[PDB]
């Protein structure tokens, strides 16, 4: 193994994996390890040297600030502001010159994954045969003429890699060949939501359907890198992904024939399209569960070309079979792109295009008959290489790299959840506003504004202090405000409980259930959120039917700083706010800030106002948290996990009214739902929610 | 008893046109019908209104007419303006113009490289329009109806004809247009600018003096250039340049400065015959290279007129007619050889013992007393600058002719404006002076006057006259509407039969009619800096902006839009052709750009073209 | 009147283009563009007349037009690493060229000798712009000499020493330009360099496609024993396309390049080329690298390299030798008996065996 | 070593000849004197130069107003000035002559690097940037030649970066070099007279223009045909 002398990273930590033959650097949120995230153990007992993209040696590893690519140019317009580099949460806006019209996102925000939100801004005078292709941020474009058969080329600043097409040509049909380019840095990644949407949208046509020829057929080839570089953990993760993909595909009612291949030095063909059972999802799934990483332990090189030749061989024929030109082919490749034997795999792609007669007859290009998707797996992904194999289609994405394997799994978990009914708790498909928070309820009481969460067809969960025909409730972002039937306060609640002790508001057990008079109709914008210690949440977290309430709590609320979120209305717009629940070593200091709250000046021991029912967010450690507004009170405190939304607390009260330069003692307190479960279980017993205890 | 109709001698389509109808010797209230028909067939009624003429209004009406371009299209067009009512029938055929207003083109730069967009705006002085691009060979390659709110960039091809392109903006059916230019060249922006300062703005054709050009070379960020300059002098004869090869000189550019010299001896050896020089200009071609040879700039000092005097005298601002027995106002206009006004120059007409010195606008008004019996008036003016020999003084002669009175009546009118360098906000005394028969003059109860600006009747008024007063004074308040100049036309009538008229041309200080200033902090900035500027202007102004690398102007600065180009273009389009008065009553109207008809058939003659003769 | 219907059919698109030309739009020229050179079918129906112009632009096979210029640089002894720069120029016109300019850039890290420049600047016929001096060096990396004229009948020559101001890894060629006032059009430029006859950076061209050959030389790798695991890792980098055992058949020369003709004996690690043993492989280098590569005809070599270094040579496989190219001498069968090569041979056999049998490790 | 880290040097690249082609409306309340103001924020482009901001306004009663130019002067105390030729020819070695300006009134030691670009043959390589270090006197300039061979037709960035030892000053410039194919651009001119009445069948004229005869042509260089139609008066 390799000595750990001088491996440390300035600003972060490291953790050895695969028992010491590879190490991973860990950086605080908003930061990333420069120049690389993972190192490998060399034969010489020395760790792989730190290399930039230019293959320039770096002497010291350090945690560096995340930046979104700077614009290198923007045609026929201006943008604001112009900076050397753009920080996470920074905003940039574009404006066209006179005589040009803006397409894409006028306002774009720098996100923590190093990407700008929205779509490329383009200022276009609509003069070209084709439209103005634009300049994705971080690229430079060469070519400003947009006539039939004109081309433009793109490049990224060395240090970054070009994903997508480096050259695009204006075609007879009015569109640009290939696909819009982007700039990829080492820390950049796709969110699981983005990938699910991009892939499913590419694969299907929109509910959704997979499209095939009249009297048509489909072949899907699952190709999994099982070389030494990949590792056992990611390999098995990749397996699960494929198992779930098979389920997703089956929902569409088509019967694809599968190919199943794992490879290292050599390919191992587990299923061939020519087998009778190859269209048998349960068969294919069974075989998939057979694969063992040890199967390529001895001959563990990376001959991606040979793997792809196995796909080609499955497609080829002894004259061509009836209806050969009718079948649609989908290659699902999972690899880190670090091929090292057999040469450039792209040459097999070209052979396959030749075999299927794709891109030969301009009167019938046949590009619809082949899709190559590549998902980056393994600790170090080579972007240039995975991009080279992936299809390049206008307005589609075929190449994906997520943060890690847990995130890759979430992609496929979300796809399976997509099909199911609307009653599926805490599930959002990222295509509006209530589309993004369909659990959200606005509560209005008129007296001479609170929030809530939908938890079933009859019930809205909110804060008890919101109250005392007066009470109206609205959901789905509708003008329609619903009639209620009765409000159930937690039986232990009493806001004036400590009045005589000089404590005017006592927020303990600050939760209330609103029963609607009529049942909610679930839809795009009205959906329930998962609650703790229910079957729904056991399933949301992908756990077994034997999971216990204590096991849910350990998963959702560990004794640590817990990333969470709440929904705030800012100018009639719902928006997600990322906060940290201090449930570990910081809990005490978060809680003690309670004694600076208004009314609490006489309080001698904060346990008098902060009880065991409370969760605490806000402040500056570990990060500067946003604070709740008065309007947000009663709303859900949410944990986003395995692609699902699970409510863990109800927004109750805050130390400082900051509705920036917010003070460090500005904490928010929320009722811990794990702490009021018996009331919850009892009151919602007839709602089909399936509580445990 | 005397009914009169006065219109602009040229009417524009699609725009407010005041006309003037008057009844003299009639105090009976009348409803008048006003028509406009196409001429000669009167196929349609282009315009129609009805007006009330009553005593309360001085029996004077100023209806506004408007001729829609769309009703009178298809290929000189005329209209007939007709006024009818009880005892009233007047008719006047008037030339039509399709130039509804004045258009001006702004492009983002004066020079472009192949494969790049030409951005442009079209402005109109009064807020349709055709925009055309032509190649340097004169080929029309783009033609579009544009809305004055949204313009379409012209994308230059990569394989493109090099040279000077034209953009033309025009109202459809109009032989007039506004043309702007841009160069298309394979160029890169230089890193520095070259400024040239001639020793004099002119060169004496038969002088002894040498000529110098001082060179200043500065990087565009502000610092001094070190290098070398190659200067070649020559004489530009029309289009062709005839160089002086032995004048080619190489001089150091140190700390940004240098001086090149053309020796008189060298000039004479090359151009011994003075005839070849008359009317022509000296130029100096200046090519500067930085000391390291990394960059070069070529510019030229041109338009150095080769002359016998530093000044020119012009009579273009003085009437060519006079009123016998009344003082004649002689406006003398002195310019430099390039036509900029020459201030503080003494002038003299010796025969009249008249002296004056020109003001900042280059003019000096001299008053000449004219004997009652004169019918012709020879005048000679010369500069009398103290630093010049007589031979270098500029001189010029003219002959003014006596206004011929109607029927030999001996009745005259003279409008006198004594004020100088007139500016908006001013209060200008206007003097009405009458001369003639005692019995005729006692009949005068009022003067009618019209203010003409940019081809239109802008205001009409009445000035009362109490008997006894051979001098009557009125105050005229000058507003920005009278920029860049106006005409004051006036007349009286005698016995419902005789009309006596005069006019004056009055220059106004050329500025914007409104206000527009760009204010900033004036500090030196770093590349990529956040800027703030304030735009200050009139409420509701639409402001087109652009930021240009000063380096662009180094390559080309000839074609830029400016206020002076605006005013100059407008003045060149004036419908009046002279500086005032006239050969007779009708002459005064015609020469001022007005048409006249009366119930006694006193009619101005038909106008040839919209354009005043050369 | 004038009423023309024009149809243009181009092969590059299904939908023909149609114009009507009448009195109203007659002045407007209409243009269509295609990036092909194919048949064009044009149809005209109606009353009027028009002129159609077809312009075909292309690059045809074809500067130092109005001046001749020779430049050379030589070593000289100063008792330094001084050089002697020599420049000769003549005008090709019919009279002497007035106001001529000789525009000189220094080799990287060199400056003109101050005494020589001062000597040169003398005369009622020349001018050299102001320069500071330090350590007998004129502080000008670009030096311009302005001549009142240059002869059209006889060469005008000048020379001066250039001295080393600072050191660099590699010295960039300098250049000399000549032009004059009435011919500022003239592109006349020559480069110079102490190690190159014509001051040209090393490149290797196949027809019109050139590749940068590098100014640094690759050298034959020598190792008395091979650390086999380490060697395997190097061979198994993702940018290593193939690993061969070759024999060198011939050394050829052309355009100042060596062509090392290799026969591929064994594919140790299969690359992009599917049948390398079928065809002979040319490995191309600059003759400057001859000595350092030290290859021997009929010797065997371990060679691996990148797909990037493939050259566009038709009907042969050719690579440019670069820093990504690994070349190592592989002992002959009979050499494997000497104790000098015994263990090295074992190492080569183990390297070969591991790769061919198990492949790369990851 | 005493020099600015390369990654901390953000190269200047946005060098437009004209920009800010926008229109603003004086929407604000007139002051006591009839004048309405409008405060306007923007960022400068990258050039070290003087910009001239030109405003032209129109209001229904005030006609057209052209404002006096407002100059913005841009400067750094230490920077690279890079004059590029309009175009250069593929495969032909050329020298690019950058100038380094020291407007600091003190002597400095500097590092200058030419970035590697696969489109050029230069002293830089993928593994190693071509680097020099040398003094510059107070308030002086220094020519810094770079020799390159363009290997690809089209537009390709040249990028130079420089910094001063033990000071903050640095500058980088990235500028496009225009590379044209070798040989000379020729045109074949074919004139066809369209005149269906005199040349057609039933008032219809059909012309077929064959592929033009070329191939004295530089291999793999582009070809463009323009078909221009001009009606006769
Ligand atoms: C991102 O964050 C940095 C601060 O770490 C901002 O830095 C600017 O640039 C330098 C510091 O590197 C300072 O001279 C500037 O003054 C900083 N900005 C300011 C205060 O004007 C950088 O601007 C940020 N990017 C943004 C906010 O767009
Ligand atoms: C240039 O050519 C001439 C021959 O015409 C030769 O004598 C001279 O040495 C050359 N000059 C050089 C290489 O400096
Ligand atoms: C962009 O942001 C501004 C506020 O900064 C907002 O007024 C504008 O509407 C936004 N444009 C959008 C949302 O399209
Ligand atoms: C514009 O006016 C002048 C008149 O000679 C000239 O430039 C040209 O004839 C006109 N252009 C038009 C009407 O297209
Ligand atoms: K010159
Ligand atoms: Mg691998
Ligand atoms: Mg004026």
């Amino acid at each position: 193994s390799c000595s750990l002398e001088g491996v440390e990273i300035k600003g972060g930590s490291f953790r050895l994996l695969q028992e010491g033959q590879a190490l991973e650097y860990v950086c605080p949120s908003g930061f990333y390890p420069y120049p690389v995230q993972t190192r490998t153990c060399r034969s010489t007992g020395s760790w792989s040297t730190l290399k930039t993209q230019d293959q320039k040696t770096v002497r010291k590893a350090e945690c560096r600030a995340i930046h979104c690519p700077r614009p290198h140019d923007f045609e026929n317009g201006e943008y604001w502001p112009r900076s050397p580099y753009y920080n996470v949460s920074d905003e940039i806006s574009f404006h066209c010159y006179d005589g040009y019209t803006l397409r894409g996102s006028a306002n774009r925000t720098c996100q923590v994954n190093g990407r700008w939100s929205g779509q490329t801004a383009i200022c276009d005078n609509g003069a070209g045969y084709c439209s103005n292709p634009g300049i994705p941020i971080g690229t430079r474009k060469v070519g400003s003429q947009y006539r039939l058969e004109d081309s433009v080329t793109y490049h990224c600043s060395r240090g970054l890699t070009l994903r997508g097409s480096q050259r695009r040509t204006c075609q007879e049909g009015g569109s640009w060949s290939g696909t819009e380019p982007s700039c990829q840095d080492s820390f950049m990644y796709d969110t699981p939501q983005e990938v699910a949407e991009a892939f499913l949208s590419s694969l299907t046509e929109t509910k959704r359907k997979i499209v095939l020829d009249p009297s048509g057929s489909m072949n899907i080839y699952l190709v999994l890198d099982g070389s030494g570089s990949i590792g056992a953990s990611d390999f098995t993760g990749a397996k699960k992904c494929l198992v779930n993909l098979i389920e997703k595909v089956a929902s569409y009612g088509v019967k694809p024939r599968y190919g199943l291949v794992t490879y290292a030095t050599y390919p191992k063909i587990w299923v061939k399209v020519s087998e009778a059972d190859s269209s048998n999802a349960d068969w294919v799934t069974k075989q998939l569960n057979e694969i063992n990483y040890e199967d390529h332990k001895l001959k563990s090189g990376t001959n991606t070309k040979k793997a792809l030749q196995a796909v080609y061989s499955m497609m080829s024929w002894p004259v061509p079979p009836e209806g050969w030109n009718r079948t649609r082919h989908v290659i699902i490749l999972m690899t880190d792109g670090l091929h090292n034997m057999g040469g450039d795999p792209i040459t097999v792609i070209d052979e396959i295009r030749d075999l299927l007669y794709i891109g030969k007859d301009r009167k019938n290009p046949r590009e619809d008959y082949l899709d190559v998707y590549v998902f980056g797996v393994g600790p170090l992904v080579n972007q240039v290489n995975i991009n080279a194999l992936a299809s390049k289609k206008d307005n589609e994405q075929h190449v994906f790299k997520v943060k890690d394997m847990e995130n890759l799994e979430d992609v496929f978990y979300q796809m399976i959840d997509e099909s199911q009914s609307l009653s599926l708790c805490g599930m959002v498909w990222e295509h509006t506003d209530y589309h993004k928070q369909p659990w959200q309820a606005k509560i209005s009481v008129i007296r001479p504004s609170c929030m809530g969460a939908v938890v079933s067809e009859y019930f809205v969960l909110t804060a008890a202090h919101c109250f005392t025909h007066s009470i109206k409730v609205s959901v789905g972002g509708e003008k329609r405000d619903l009639e209620i039937e009765v409000v159930l306060f937690h039986p232990n609640y009493n806001i004036n409980g400590k009045k005589e002790a000089g404590i005017p508001e006592f927020y303990d057990y600050d939760v209330a259930l609103i029963k609607l008079k009529n049942k909610l109709k679930y839809g795009q914008t009205i959906r329930p959120i998962c609650l703790p210690c229910t079957e729904g949440t056991t399933r949301a977290l992908r756990l077994p039917p034997t999971t216990t309430c204590q096991q849910q709590k350990e998963e959702l609320l560990p004794a640590q700083d817990i990333k969470a979120l709440f929904v705030s209305e800012e100018e009639k717009k719902l928006t997600r706010k990322e906060v940290y629940i201090k449930n570990g070593d910081k809990k005490g200091s978060c809680e003690r800030d309670a004694q600076y709250a208004p009314g609490y000046d006489k309080v001698k021991d904060i346990s008098e106002v902060v009880t065991p029912r409370f969760l605490c967010t806000g402040g500056v450690s570990p990060y500067a948290d946003p604070n709740t507004c008065r309007g947000d009170s009663g709303g859900p405190l949410i944990v986003h996990k395995r692609s699902r939304f699970i409510q863990v607390g109800v927004i109750s009260w805050g130390v400082v009214d900051v509705c920036k330069q917010v003070p460090a003692h500005a904490r928010d307190f929320h009722i811990n739902l794990f702490q009021v479960l018996p009331w919850l279980k009892e009151k919602l017993q007839d709602e089909d929610l399936g509580f445990l205890a | 008893a005397l009914y009169t109709l006065i219109t602009p001698a040229v009417l524009r389509t699609d725009t407010e046109e005041q006309i003037l109808v008057e009844a003299h010797g009639d105090s009976t209230p009348k409803q008048l019908d006003i028509f406009v028909h196409d001429f000669p067939r009167k196929q349609k009624t282009l315009f129609q209104t009805r007006v009330d003429m009553n005593p309360a209004g001085g029996m004077l009406v100023t209806p506004t007419i408007e001729i829609p371009a769309k009703e009178v299209s298809t290929d000189n067009q005329y209209v007939v303006v007709q006024v009818t009512g009880p005892q009233v029938r007047l008719e006047k055929v008037v030339l039509l113009s399709y130039q509804s207003s004045f258009l001006f083109i702004q492009t983002d730069k004066g020079i472009y490289t192949p494969g790049s967009p030409v951005l442009y705006r079209v402005f109109s002085m009064d807020h349709t329009v055709i925009v055309e691009f032509q190649t340097p060979e004169g080929i029309l390659v783009s033609s579009n109806s544009v809305d004055l709110n949204f313009f379409w960039p012209y994308n230059l091809p990569d394989l493109v004809s090099l040279g000077t392109w034209r953009i033309v903006a025009k109202y459809e059916h109009s032989p007039e247009n506004y043309t702007a230019y841009f160069d298309v060249r394979k160029y890169v922006l230089p890193s520095f600018e070259v400024r040239l300062q001639p020793s004099e703005k002119f060169f004496y054709i038969d002088g002894n003096e040498n000529f110098h050009v001082s060179i200043t070379a500065r990087y565009l960020y502000g610092e001094e250039v070190e290098g070398v300059a190659f200067v070649l002098f020559g004489v530009k004869i029309d289009d062709a340049k005839k160089s002086i090869p032995d004048s080619l000189t190489r001089i150091p550019i140190i700390d940004g400065d240098g001086k090149a010299t053309l020796k008189r001896d060298t000039f004479r050896s090359r151009f011994p015959n003075l005839n070849e020089l008359v009317g022509h200009t000296l130029y100096a071609s200046v090519t500067v290279m930085t000391e390291s040879g990394s960059d070069m700039v070529v510019t030229e000092q041109s338009g150095i007129h080769i002359v016998a005097s530093p000044y020119q005298i012009h009579f273009t601002k003085t009437p060519k007619y006079f009123k016998p027995g009344m003082p004649y106002e002689l406006t003398v206009y002195v310019t430099n050889p390039d036509g900029s006004p020459a201030a503080h120059v003494p002038v003299v007409s010796e025969a009249f013992h008249s002296m004056g010195t020109t003001l900042s606008d280059g003019t000096a008004k001299l008053i000449l007393n004219i004997p009652l019996n004169a019918q012709s008036l020879p005048i000679t003016v010369r500069t009398n600058h103290g630093d010049l020999p007589r031979e270098r003084q500029a001189t010029k002669s003219m002959t003014a002719i006596a206004y011929q009175t109607q029927g030999g009546s001996g009745n005259y009118l003279h409008v006198a404006i004594t004020s100088t360098e007139i500016k908006p906000g001013d209060n200008l005394p206007v003097n009405f002076n009458v001369k003639g028969n005692a019995n005729s003059l006692k009949q005068i109860k009022y003067f009618t006057y019209l203010i003409l600006n940019k081809g239109k009747i802008f205001k009409v008024g009445r000035q009362p006259r109490r008997d006894g007063q051979n001098l009557v004074t009125m105050n005229l308040h000058i507003t920005p509407d009278l920029i860049p100049s106006f005409r004051f036309v006036a007349y009286y009538q005698v016995g419902n039969n005789e009309i006596v008229a005069d006019s004056v041309w009055v220059d106004v200080k050329d500025t914007c009619m409104g206000t527009l200033v760009v204010k900033g902090d004036n500090l030196i900035q770093m590349p990529g800096a956040a800027m703030k500027i304030k735009l200050e202007g009139d409420p509701g102004a639409r402001v087109g902006l652009v930021a240009v690398d000063k380096a662009v102007y180094v390559l080309n600065d000839k074609y830029k839009i400016s206020q002076a180009k605006i005013w100059d273009t407008i003045e060149k389009s004036d419908f009046g052709c002279t500086a005032g008065s006239g050969q007779n009553n009708l002459g005064v109207f015609e020469d001022a750009g007005l048409a006249l008809t009366t119930s006694t058939n006193l009619n101005t003659k038909q106008r040839s073209a919209a354009k005043c003769p050369q | 009147d004038l009423n023309l219907d024009i149809t243009i059919e181009l092969p590059d698109r299904e939908v023909p283009i149609r114009y009507r030309i009448n009195y109203e739009n007659a002045l407007l020229a209409r243009t269509v563009e295609t990036k092909l050179n194919q048949d064009i079918t044009v149809t005209a129906s109606g009353d009027g007349k028009a002129t159609m112009t077809i312009l075909t632009f292309y690059n045809a096979q074809l500067v130092c037009n109005k001046f001749h210029l020779n430049v050379s640089v030589e070593n000289i002894h100063l008792n330094k690493g001084a050089l002697m720069l020599k420049i000769c120029t003549r005008y090709l016109g019919e009279v002497d060229s007035t106001m001529t300019i000789i525009d000189i850039s220094m080799l990287t890290g060199f400056l003109p000798d101050a005494e020589d420049l001062t000597r040169l600047s003398k005369g009622v016929d020349r001018y050299i712009s102001r320069y500071e001096v330090d350590n007998n060096m004129a502080q000008k990396v670009a030096v311009i000499i302005y001549l009142n004229k240059v002869s059209h009948s006889e060469d005008e020559c000048l020379h001066f020493k250039i001295l080393k101001h600072f050191e660099v890894g590699f010295i960039q060629p300098g250049s000399v330009k000549v032009y004059s006032y009435y011919n500022l059009d003239e592109k006349c430029t020559k480069f110079y360099h102490p190690d190159k006859g014509t001051g040209l950076l090393n490149k290797i061209c196949i027809g019109n496609v050139c590749r940068c050959a590098g100014e640094t030389c690759s050298s034959l790798n020598h190792q008395e024993r091979i650390d086999v695991p380490l060697q395997i890792e190097k061979a198994c980098e993702t940018n290593v396309d193939y690993v061969y055992k070759t024999k060198l058949l011939r050394i050829e020369e052309q355009d100042g390049n060596d062509i090392y003709v290799m026969d591929v004996l064994e594919v140790i690690k299969q690359g992009t080329d599917e049948n390398p043993r079928a065809k002979t492989h040319q490995y191309i280098s600059q003759r400057k690298c001859q000595e350092a590569l030290n290859l021997k005809v009929n010797d065997d070599y371990l060679i691996w390299g990148s797909r990037s270094d493939l050259l566009p040579t038709k009907d042969k496989i050719s690579y440019i030798i670069t820093k990504n190219t690994w070349i190592e001498r592989w002992p002959h069968e009979d050499e494997c008996q000497e104790e000098e090569f015994q263990k090295l041979c074992d190492d080569f056999a183990q390297f070969s065996y591991t790769l061919t049998e198990f492949g790369c490790p990851t | 070593d005493g020099f600015i880290a390369d990654s901390d040097i953000i190269s200047r690249s946005d060098f437009p000849k004209s920009w800010l082609w926008l229109t603003k409306d004086l929407t604000e309340e007139p002051n006591s004197q009839g004048i309405s103001s409008k405060t306007m924020s923007f960022y400068l482009r990258d050039s070290i130069t003087t910009w001239v901001v030109l405003a032209v306004s129109f209001t229904p009663t005030k006609g057209i107003c052209v404002a006096e130019p407002y100059e913005i002067r841009v400067m750094k105390v230490f920077f690279i000035d890079l004059q590029m030729p309009y175009s250069v020819v593929k495969n032909e070695q050329v020298e690019i002559r950058a100038i380094l300006h020291n407007y600091v009134n003190e002597d400095i030691y500097v590092r200058v690097e030419l970035l590697y670009n696969p489109a050029f043959c230069s002293a830089s390589t993928k593994g190693q940037r071509y680097r020099q270090q040398f003094p510059i006197k107070a308030l002086s300039s220094r020519a810094v030649p770079f020799v390159i061979v363009p290997l690809e037709q089209g537009l390709h960035d040249v990028e130079i970066k420089a910094s001063v030892q033990e000071a903050l000053w640095s500058d980088g410039v990235r500028k496009k070099l225009k590379v044209v194919p070798e040989g000379v651009q020729k045109s074949i001119v074919t004139i066809v007279k369209l005149d269906p009445r005199a040349k057609g069948v039933g008032g219809t004229q059909l012309e077929v223009i064959k592929a033009r005869k070329l191939d004295d042509r530089v291999p793999d260089t582009e070809i463009e045909t323009k078909i221009i139609i001009q009606g006769d008066p």
